[PDB]
């Protein structure tokens, strides 16, 4: 049995437009643990992007953080692309700086 | 610290 | 207390994709402090909490070498479940355990955990009284006859009432700034509408440790438990937690509306308005 | 860089079939092939994958040090780093060796064995392998010595992991990559932690029991041919009891289903007059 994963796209700050930020796709309740996330810049992927490492709750659903340094605009739209064996496309799920 | 014992299915 | 210290291992295999892999992560309440990772250069026990660094030579040593034991214990355990459901052997499988204590306020044992589970589904787990186990297939039948015959429980229960317990305490001490002082959400309510006859509520609470927190909206003092929206809490990124709370109101019922926030980093519950 | 892999497993017999898989950017994908002799020459011509390379039937000429590269299009070369390198031994080109256990093939759980290889033939190096799939050889140089070669692999410490059928294989200079036959196998078995059933007298018959729900029991003489087998019965008193209808000194073992190479604690010698 596999398990699709949920996604929530925000910032560690409160965003505001010229200060500096951090950008984070938390991808979890999947299952297995094979998965690919991206962080977009206008439907570009970042270069610098680290993740936490492997682990899962107690539902044994894996979770994962990927991170990075950004600086909120209007101008520039951010998003995240997941893939994974439950998906036929990467979902983009975009930054709202209200949800 | 984690566990020393061996866990062989 | 009350604290709680757990070891997550994922085995996995993936026959033409990669060698079989095994991580280890370790934690203290919600946060993370120590990993393992079979897929490196020279695989060893790494800190992944600043508190943990000043540990000596001896730590990551011991640390190291009983996490090469238990890699290649479950690469094997990765071939036995093969066995047991009569598996191919060009599937991807995988073996998840998660073990640890709970201890209290004085720094005593309450519980231990010792549960396993294959393909996302359970296997094994040890009993509250850490002396039994509990199957879950006969494949884990197999496994609770040889882990009796082998008495590992005795061993697994001598592990949680003395290193796991001893640990967790030095632990707990040596980040006692960041693990025992809890850090209140810095809170707020947004207004969204959705139509020119009803909007949507949102109770933001950000910037909290530990992880567990409460959310609620209420009418009129009743809690609207049903029609209520709740995210996953979500880390921040820097060893913090978010979390929201939505709500769908009719048009200039804002007032009726409240949202209420417990959290064991204030000193009192948390009641807040829109206006 | 990619993943190399050989399916089932990169020490084949000639006649046999090994498959080369390169697996590089989620894919199965189209790939070139390299020798160890000089890294850039593609084998075949340049040859283009486009699944997987099935080396079937095996020759002596499949046997060699691989490493492939995946298609990258857009790339400065097009193509990816070079990938893991992967050994394909081929065997059965020489007389076989002998495989000994040092002091024998039960090795008790915690600790090691020696497993000796040796030959009159003069083989320059010695293989260890292991039976199973996706398991790569150890190899030690031969030392010679009063006619013969041989060689000592040290095994240890004892684990279910390291349990399993043993088979070595010899090297001759100027063909390293090709092996002997294989020597004749050798089952090494674990034996413990599992506590260790009673053996007692009930013409005699022999019964070993336990109250561990062991699936068997295996019988044995010590210095004797073969060893017993007998399904473990869950008896009234609910101990698990197997009566071996009957001079010397025999000794018990338990053992659990789908688990063959591994035993409890050898029960108690018992003196049968
Ligand atoms: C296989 O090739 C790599 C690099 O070409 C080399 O490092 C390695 O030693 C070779 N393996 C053997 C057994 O010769
Ligand atoms: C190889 O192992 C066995 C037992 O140790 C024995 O034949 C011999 O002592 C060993 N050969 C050596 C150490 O050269
Ligand atoms: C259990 O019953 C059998 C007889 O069927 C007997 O031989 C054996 O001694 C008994 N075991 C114990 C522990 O009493």
């Amino acid at each position: 049995i596999q398990r699709t994963p949920k996604i929530q796209v925000y910032s560690r700050h409160p965003a505001e437009n010229g200060k500096s930020n951090f950008l984070n796709c938390y991808v979890s309740g999947f299952h297995p643990s094979d998965i690919e996330v991206d962080l977009l810049k206008n439907g570009e992927r970042i270069e610098k992007v680290e993740h936490s490492d492997l682990s899962f709750s107690k539902d044994w659903s894996f979770y994962l953080l990927y991170y990075t340094e950004f600086t909120p605009t209007e101008k520039d739209e951010y998003a995240c692309r997941v893939n994974h064996v439950t998906l036929s496309q990467p979902k983009i799920v975009k930054w709202d700086r209200d949800m | 610290l984690s566990s020393p014992v061996t866990k062989s299915f | 207390g009350s604290h709680s210290m757990r070891y997550f291992y994922t085995a996995m295999s993936r026959p033409g994709r990669g060698e079989p892999r095994f991580i280890a992560v370790g934690y203290v309440d919600d946060t993370q402090f120590v990993r393992f990772d079979s897929d490196a250069a020279s695989p060893r026990m790494a800190p992944r909490a600043p508190w943990i660094e000043q540990e000596g030579p001896e730590y990551w040593d011991g640390e190291t070498r009983n996490m090469k034991a238990s890699a290649q214990t479950y690469r094997e355990n990765l071939r036995i479940a093969l066995r047991y459901y009569n598996q191919s052997e060009a599937g991807s499988h995988i073996i998840q355990v998660m073990y640890g204590c709970d201890v209290g306020p004085d720094g005593r044992l309450l519980r231990g955990h010792d549960q396993s589970a294959y393909d996302g589904k359970d296997y094994i787990a040890l009993n509250e009284d850490l002396s039994s186990w509990t199957a879950a297939d006969t494949a884990a039948q197999i496994t609770q006859r040889k882990w009796e015959a082998a008495r590992v429980a005795e061993q697994l229960r001598a592990y949680l009432e003395g290193l796991c317990v001893e640990w967790l305490r030095r632990y707990l001490e040596n980040g006692k700034e960041t693990l025992q002082r809890a850090d209140p959400p810095k809170t707020h309510v947004t207004h969204h509408p959705i139509s020119d006859h009803e909007a949507t509520l949102r109770c933001w609470a950000l910037g909290f440790y530990p992880a567990e927190i409460t959310l609620t909206w209420q009418r009129d003092g009743e809690d609207q438990t049903q029609d209520t929206e709740l995210v996953e809490t979500r880390p921040a990124g820097d060893r913090t937690f978010q979390k929201w709370a939505a709500v769908v109101v009719p048009s200039g019922e804002e007032q009726r509306y409240t949202c209420h926030v417990q959290h064991e980093g204030l000193p009192k519950p948390l009641t807040l308005r829109w206006e | 860089k990619p993943f190399l892999s050989a399916w089932p497993s990169a020490v084949v017999p000639r006649g046999g079939h090994v498959t080369l898989r390169c697996h590089y950017r989620h894919r199965f994908n189209n790939f070139m092939l390299y020798k160890e002799d000089r890294i850039h020459i593609p084998i075949f011509h340049g040859r283009i994958f486009q699944e997987s390379f099935n080396m079937s039937p095996v020759t002596t000429a499949h046997a060699g040090n691989y490493t492939c590269r995946g298609s990258h299009p857009h790339s400065p070369t097009g193509w990816s780093a070079p990938s893991n390198p992967v050994v394909i031994m081929v065997t059965g080109n020489h007389r076989k060796p002998s495989l000994l256990a040092h002091p024998g093939p039960l090795v008790k759980s915690g600790e090691r064995v020696i497993l000796q290889c040796w030959s009159d033939i003069m083989f320059e190096h010695f293989f260890l392998h292991k039976e199973g799939i996706s398991k790569d050889p150890s190899r030690l140089v031969g030392q010679i010595h009063d006619g013969v070669s041989k060689a000592n692999f040290s095994i240890g410490p004892m684990m279910l992991a390291l349990a399993g059928t043993y088979r070595c294989y010899g090297s001759v200079t100027h063909t390293s990559y090709q092996l002997s036959a294989p020597s004749d196998p050798l089952d090494i078995v674990v034996t413990g932690p599992y506590e260790k059933p009673s053996l007692s007298a009930q013409s005699v018959t022999l019964s070993c029991s336990s109250r561990s729900s062991y699936d068997m029991y295996h019988l044995s003489r010590e210095g004797g041919a073969h060893e017993r087998r007998l399904p473990a019965v869950r008896k009234v008193n609910r101990t698990f009891q197997a009566d071996f209808p009957l001079g010397g000194t025999y000794r018990c073992f338990g053992s659990f289903r789908h688990s063959p190479y591994e035993l409890s604690d050898p029960s108690d010698p018992l003196l049968v007059s």
